[PDB]
């Protein structure tokens, strides 16, 4: 019987297509006249349509590039798969929806960055001293996870300006703590001091090298130091294929932006780097601190977990900045950081523990849903993401795309992956709107009105200007 | 609405002096209207950045501006067995400046001071100063309050109790009709922040050049507190006046304090004693709620409504992320005595970065419907992120909620245009209240003229 | 410690004059000075703060002036309430130390004493003293020595001497010298005389009496 | 408007110890510093010391220390001088002193306290007529106050009547105990024609003595 495609008295073949997914188009000659040529496919070779002239696309869905996952991340020029599969092509007709899965796997002895970057004002004398074979201490235990280790380590204080800066007697700037009985560094406001490298005795001996300064007010400029760990991607060392650890560790509150203009400054952080060959951050006494947002925008472009080591009395202020800075985590350290080594490898762990899909270039007219598989099979309608992981572990999400209607571009791209992963899988969408025989159609045609229409697809249309 | 962003008129000061850092109308003796343009960083006699103040005539042209002429000298005085000291280099003459009657108050928040006596010191620090001249007659006077006498050693035995040796006084500044200036101070008593007030009169009548420490007997400083809420929280940051508690004769004061109980950020009321009336607390941490304060009727009920700004306010967007933007909050007084509620209008920005919030000037009543209204500045703001000045008209209700005129920044890129603002003044004297938009980072003022509505 | 020398320890002067006093100081004290004004009986007054800037409420025909270590107090026009005694006072360093003063006085002729000696009185001598009263009243200046004779001979062991501020009236000056003995040794002599030396008169003054004779 | 009001004279013995006042009125004494300063004819003005009201911190002259304490209450809003082992020096006017603007400066100045130290008894003076020795056309009589104390006495003639023409002369120290006098002159037809007294009154011990001039 009659359906939507006849129904509806469509006029070309395009518009047979775009009635519903379901409808076909007969380009058959001998067709009759009360016959309509948009219906079933079964409709229309029930009424003798030649095989060879129906037009009736079918969404699908292919793979293009299935890498399996790996079993381990070490070794390898980076070769390491996380995502299955990598590409696949989508076809899709008009209103209609195909679906398609992808695999995420915390691939295991996968390799570590770990920047070290440590509030030196003076109350952090007694850490400088229980961290001096943080290093091998640190390489022992990470070795259980990881066979690529590197560390490195970075030190702030606060601005290098009055009023932060003791600024008098003359005395007091090379020698902050001239008016107690003992001696410190002078003032200074970030300084790079190691570079990311696999010899941890390395991280040892600078440590064992470095010493407090003094400054006036309680908050410091860690943020600052922040912004420039992240962005001197050169200077500090991190690699391209390898889980960036920033380890911040204070005992204090912390300077933000706008807080500058109490010593003269204003002008707005760029998020540029600016750590030379000096090892020092140069515009520390020129340019104010950075906001959370700008913070967040540069961690999350160079994939850097921001971890807040810090002590009691200030734990509840940095689990809240935390809230406002999305995949940071908090831990908390003891007064003179005897425990920041199992502070690092818990957040390691907690870092890891986590699958969030995310979606890059995705269409207007295509809208996407997912069914998430953590755990043991359990399917969770309406979720992209999978919590309380382990390394090894392995989830999957079911995805259905939906597209409304026909684009004006025929081909477009979109990327789903993970945040933080390097991998990433890529979806080449092809809209299949058109029928193959208008790209053989007639104009002008002395079929259609002498020559007043073009002939397509087995009837005639309305040519150019009419 | 009605401002003119065709034919706009350009003041400029020296390159790198931030010239409109700081701005505000000035009328002399005879009600003719100036600008008094501050730029904290113009060179001094040693060719060192001293800050500087200009005063504009008004001229539909524009173009350079005479000095308002300062003391720009270190001074030093050897008295009491000790050494007073003022330094006023960096001091940044001209990071505020305010007009009231035919004086200007053009202050240097970061001029520094020590006392010296034998092998001890008070410490060099940034207490700030106050500069005060009747253009007209010459007159001149100073204002420092935080400026002590007391040795480092003593701060530290009663653990820096009263300590004003980094107020910063003039980071903020306001005059009351009655006269009495207000300098906020947020670095006062140890980064808490404080308030300091004392009648224009008596400053000029208790000033004498050279004494460098003297008592303004008339004068009320804000109280030091135990509280950790108050910790580093810049109250004074901004400051502002008003009528809140339905007595006429008392006048009210309005205090940001932008980074209160840690960096949550709040606004409060007082009476002039410094007695708590109401607290606003921020909505989000490191918004800087509280970085700009305005107090005006903006719904036509006589009573006093107060906007505040948080410029780094976060919005938040699709797939749970944030979106730095910036907000300003609108209170209405309610009728009698009654707290202020919740917010009632949230005006939101759009631009990453834009720091929508950071300047917001009563604009008196623009279009002359007998609403007032308001500019929200965005100083890198825009699709250019040049900077934008947004104009919010009055209703009954309150503000509408979408503005009225989008000034887009005529100058380059860092400009900062809008992070001064000034307007409820007819300076054309065309019977509508015009609006004057600083932008020190090109070291130049743009005058919006309004004209009759359209 | 700082000395402050003030200079003249006193002026005689008149009304709608042009007064200055002076003050040195051992060392420089950058106009770190202070004026003071005392007037007969009474507390002080702040004249002059930071050695220039008047204090509040204080005419201006008062000025202050100077440098270094040598200032000046300055008083156009004199005016009847203006005739009082003055200080200085730096506080350029702790200890703070003042000037020796410096008394306005009223100027006017010179004029001799009323010279009157008064012998013991009869109450006086039962009880066993002997007491002989010389007053010097009316006279200017103020400057004047008195000298007192046992038998033609000085004596200087038991005077008692009194002076009174510039009269109010005719603004001069009086004295009271008081010679008190024993009743014993009033007796041993005869002639009691009080000799009073002025620059009114080059002879001295001479008042006196005999014991017993009358 | 500011005054510095102190308290009244003391009078007290050697060895003792005194604590003299200074009460702040129309303004609070915690405002600037509030310094003493001691006077007497001969010496003349010295500084004794200082105290910020506020915190309580002092300053002295190296002189005074040892009997000079200078305290202050902010409750009463009054600051205070205290003298120990007293001495016959320690006898001088005491001011409380503060300056107007200037930090350092000493403007205001309170009335002054009195202070008198001595061991001597309350004793009654001794009135003595003063009558001319055995001819001008002005005659002069007189009248001899000694030995008494404390101070003051007040002394009239004729029962205040006779006030023109008179010098009553200040009184004099003389071995802790006071010595004054006063003389009064008129025409040589007044007196002895006219009864001329001497009347001094004396109301520490309360007694008003009165003598007549008797010529001889
Ligand atoms: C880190 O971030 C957290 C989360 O915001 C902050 O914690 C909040 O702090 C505020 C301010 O002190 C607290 O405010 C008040 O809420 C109370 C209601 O309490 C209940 O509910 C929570 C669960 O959400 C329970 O934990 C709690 O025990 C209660 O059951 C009110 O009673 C309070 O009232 C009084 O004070 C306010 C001013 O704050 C007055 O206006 C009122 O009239 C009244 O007098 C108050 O409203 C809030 O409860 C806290 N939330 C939580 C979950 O702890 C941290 O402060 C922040 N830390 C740092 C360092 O930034
Ligand atoms: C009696 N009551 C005391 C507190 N009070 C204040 N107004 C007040 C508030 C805050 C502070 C400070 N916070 O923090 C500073 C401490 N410093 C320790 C050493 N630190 C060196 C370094 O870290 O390098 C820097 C931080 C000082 C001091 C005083 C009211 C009166
Ligand atoms: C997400 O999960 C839901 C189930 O919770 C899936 O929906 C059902 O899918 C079947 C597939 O044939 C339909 O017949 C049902 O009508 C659906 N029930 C609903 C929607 O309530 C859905 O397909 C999943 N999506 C993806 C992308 O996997
Ligand atoms: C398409 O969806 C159906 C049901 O949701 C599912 O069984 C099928 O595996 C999906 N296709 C692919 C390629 O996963
Ligand atoms: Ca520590
Ligand atoms: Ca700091
Ligand atoms: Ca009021
Ligand atoms: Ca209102
Ligand atoms: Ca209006
Ligand atoms: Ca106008
Ligand atoms: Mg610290």
């Amino acid at each position: 019987g009659p359906n939507i495609c006849t129904t509806r008295g469509v006029s070309s073949c395009q518009q047979c297509l775009a009635v519903s997914p379901m409808c076909a188009w007969c380009s058959d000659e001998a067709l009759p006249l009360g016959s309509p040529r948009c219906d079933l496919k079964e409709n229309l070779l029930k009424d003798n349509c030649a095989p060879e002239s129906i037009e009736f696309p079918v969404s699908e869905a292919r793979v293009l590039e299935d890498r399996p996952l790996s079993d381990k991340g070490s070794g390898d020029s980076s070769q390491v798969t996380q995502v299955s599969p990598q590409r696949i092509a989508l076809r899709l007709r008009p209103d209609d929806s195909k679906n398609f899965s992808i695999q995420v796997r915390q691939v295991e002895d996968y390799p570590v960055d770990i920047y070290y970057l440590m509030d030196l004002s003076y109350s952090m004398k007694d850490d400088l001293w229980s961290i001096q074979n943080l290093g091998t201490k640190l390489a022992t235990q990470m070795r259980k996870l990881t066979s690529n280790l590197r560390i490195g380590f970075g030190a702030f204080v606060d601005k290098p300006v009055s009023p932060y800066m003791y600024i008098s007697p003359p005395e007091a700037l090379e020698n902050p703590c001239y008016d107690m009985k003992t001696t410190c560094l002078p003032m200074f406001g970030y300084k790079h001091v190691l570079t990311l490298t696999d010899q941890v005795t390395r991280f040892n001996e600078e440590v064992k090298k470095q010493s407090v300064s003094r400054n006036r007010d309680a908050p410091e400029g860690g943020f600052d130091a922040i912004m420039q760990a992240t962005v001197c991607d050169e200077k500090i060392g991190w690699r391209n294929d390898a889980s960036h650890l920033l380890v911040f560790t204070t005992d204090a509150k912390t300077h933000i932006a706008l807080d500058g203009r109490l010593a003269g400054i204003v002008q707005p952080n760029d998020g540029q780097c600016h750590v030379g060959s000096d090892n020092h951050y140069s515009a520390s006494t020129t340019m104010d601190y950075p906001s959370l947002g700008l913070m967040t925008e540069k961690l999350s472009q160079k994939n850097i977990n921001l971890i807040f080591a810090v002590t009691e009395n200030v734990v509840n202020l940095y689990q809240n900045y935390s809230e406002l800075i999305p995949g940071t985590t908090v831990g908390v350290l003891s007064m003179d950081s005897s425990n920041v080594l199992q502070l690092i490898v818990d957040a390691y762990g907690k870092i890891r523990s986590k699958v969030e899909l995310e979606v890059r270039d995705l269409p207007e007219e295509l809208s996407l849903s997912f069914n998430a598989t953590c755990l043991n099979n359990e399917v969770i309608p309406g979720l992209k993401s999978c919590m309380g992981l382990k390394i090894g572990d392995t989830v999957s999400f079911s995805i259905e795309a939906k597209v409304r209607g026909c684009p004006q571009e025929k081909e477009k791209s979109f990327t789903i992956k993970p945040v933080g992963f390097k991998d990433s899988l890529i979806v080449q969408v092809t809209f299949d709107c058109d029928c193959a025989c208008q790209a053989q159609a007639e104009p002008n045609s002395h079929r259609c009105n002498n020559g007043n229409g073009t002939f397509e697809c087995g009837v005639c249309r309305c040519g150019p200007g009419w | 609405l009605n401002l003119d962003p065709v034919q706009l008129t350009f003041y400029a000061g020296p390159n790198g002096s931030q010239f409109g850092f700081s701005l505000d109308f000035h009328k002399d003796s005879h009600g003719r209207v100036a600008i008094v343009v501050g730029a904290p960083r113009t060179l001094g006699p040693s060719q060192e950045e001293t800050g500087g103040v200009f005063l504009c005539p008004w001229r539909a042209e524009g173009g350079q501006c005479p000095s308002l002429l300062f003391d720009l000298r270190d001074e030093t005085r050897n008295v009491g067995s000790q050494t007073l000291q003022t330094f006023k280099a960096r001091q940044g003459l001209g990071a505020s400046v305010v007009s009231w009657s035919d004086v200007i108050v053009a202050c240097a928040p970061w001029q520094h001071w020590n006392v010296l006596e034998k092998t001890e010191e008070a410490e060099k620090t940034p207490v700030g100063s106050c500069f005060l001249a009747q253009p007209e007659s010459g007159r001149r006077a100073e204002y420092s309050p935080c400026r002590g006498n007391t040795l480092s050693r003593i701060y530290v035995e009663n653990d820096f109790s009263w300590d004003k040796r980094y107020c910063e006084a003039g980071f903020s500044s306001v005059v009351t009709q009655a006269g009495e200036l207000v300098l906020g101070a947020p670095g006062g008593y140890y980064f808490l922040g404080l308030l300091a007030q004392a009648p224009v009169a008596d400053i000029f009548s208790s000033y004498r050049p050279g004494i460098l420490l003297w008592h303004v007997s008339s004068q009320s400083l804000s109280f030091d507190s135990s509280n950790p809420e108050y910790f580093d929280g810049y109250w004074g940051y901004s400051v502002a006046v008003g009528e809140f508690d339905g007595d006429l004769n008392t006048t009210e004061y309005v205090v940001g304090a932008p980074t209160w109980s840690w960096t949550l950020g709040a606004v409060e009321i007082l009476d002039s004693y410094y007695q708590r009336l109401h607290r606003l607390r921020g909505e989000q941490m490191a918004s800087y709620f509280g970085h700009s304060v305005a107090v005006t009727d903006v719904n036509g009920d006589g009573r006093h409504d107060l906007l505040v700004g948080a410029p780094l306010y976060m919005e938040s967007r699709a797939d749970r992320k944030l979106a730095e933007v910036g907000r300003v909050y609108l209170f209405l007084q309610p009728r009698g005595p009654h707290a202020l509620g919740a917010p009632s209008l949230l005006l939101t920005g759009t631009q990453l970065y834009g720091r929508f919030g950071s300047a917001i000037a009563p604009l008196g009543d623009l279009d002359r419907d007998g609403y007032n209204d308001i500019a929200v500045a965005a100083p890198y703001g825009g699709p250019s992120g040049r900077g934008q000045v947004l104009v919010f008209l009055g209703q009954s209700e309150g503000l509408r909620s979408r503005p009225s005129q989008v000034l887009d920044s005529p100058f380059p890129t860092g400009s900062a245009f809008g992070f001064s603002l000034r307007g409820a003044v007819d300076i054309d004297d065309n019977g509508y209240p015009d609006l004057i938009v600083g932008a020190y980072g090109a070291n130049q003022v743009a005058v919006y003229r309004a004209q009759p509505v359209v | 410690d700082i000395l402050m020398t003030q200079s003249p320890s006193s002026m005689s002067v008149s009304l709608g004059d042009t007064v200055s006093i002076t003050c040195h100081a051992s060392q420089g004290i950058s106009s770190n000075i202070g004026w003071l004004q005392q007037k007969p009986g009474k507390s002080f007054m702040g004249l002059i703060y930071y050695g220039t800037n008047l204090v509040d409420g204080v005419p201006s025909r008062f000025s202050g002036s100077g440098s270094g270590a040598d200032y000046s107090l300055t008083i156009s026009s004199l005016d009847s309430e203006d005739f009082a005694d003055y200080y200085c006072v730096q506080y350029a360093q702790l200890p703070y130390t003042f000037g020796g003063g410096t008394k306005l006085e009223i100027k006017r002729a010179d004029a001799a004493p009323t010279v009157s000696i008064f012998p013991p009185s009869s109450e006086q001598l039962t009880s066993g003293g002997a007491s002989v009263v010389c007053f010097l009243n009316n006279f200017y200046p103020k400057d004047i020595n008195v000298k007192w004779k046992i038998d033609g001979s000085e004596r200087q062991n038991g005077v008692l001497n009194s002076w009174t501020d510039q009269d109010s009236k005719d603004s001069t000056y009086s004295m009271s010298s008081t010679l008190t003995l024993t009743k014993d040794e009033y007796e041993r002599h005869n002639s009691y005389t009080c000799e009073a030396t002025h620059k009114t008169s080059t002879s001295p003054i001479v008042k006196s009496f005999n014991r017993n004779e009358c | 408007e500011v005054q510095l009001q102190q308290s009244g004279a003391e009078l007290v013995k050697p060895g003792a110890s005194v604590k003299l006042s200074c009460t702040a009125s129309g303004f609070n004494i915690k405002d600037t510093y509030v310094h003493w300063v001691k006077q007497r004819p001969e010496q003349g003005l010295e500084w004794i010391g200082r105290i910020d009201p506020a915190n309580g911190y002092t300053k002295y002259d190296p002189k005074f220390q040892g009997k000079a304490t200078i305290t202050a209450d902010t409750s009463s809003n009054t600051a205070y001088l205290q003298l120990s082992s007293l001495t016959s020096e320690d006898t001088a006017v005491y001011y409380c002193v503060r300056p107007l603007y200037d930090y350092y400066a000493m403007d205001y100045w309170g009335q002054g306290t009195s202070v008198t130290v001595s061991s001597a008894k309350t004793t009654a003076p001794s009135v003595y007529p003063l009558a001319p020795v055995c001819t001008g056309s002005s005659v002069t009589l007189g009248c001899l106050v000694k030995g008494y104390f404390p101070e003051p006495v007040t002394l009239t003639w004729n029962s205040g009547s006779l006030s023109s023409g008179v010098h009553t002369f200040p009184a004099v120290l003389q071995s802790d105990l006071y010595t004054l006098s006063s003389s009064v002159t008129v025409t040589s037809s007044t007196w002895p024609s006219q009864s001329i007294t001497c009347n001094v009154a004396h109301p520490a011990s309360s007694t008003k003595v009165d003598k007549k001039i008797e010529p001889r």
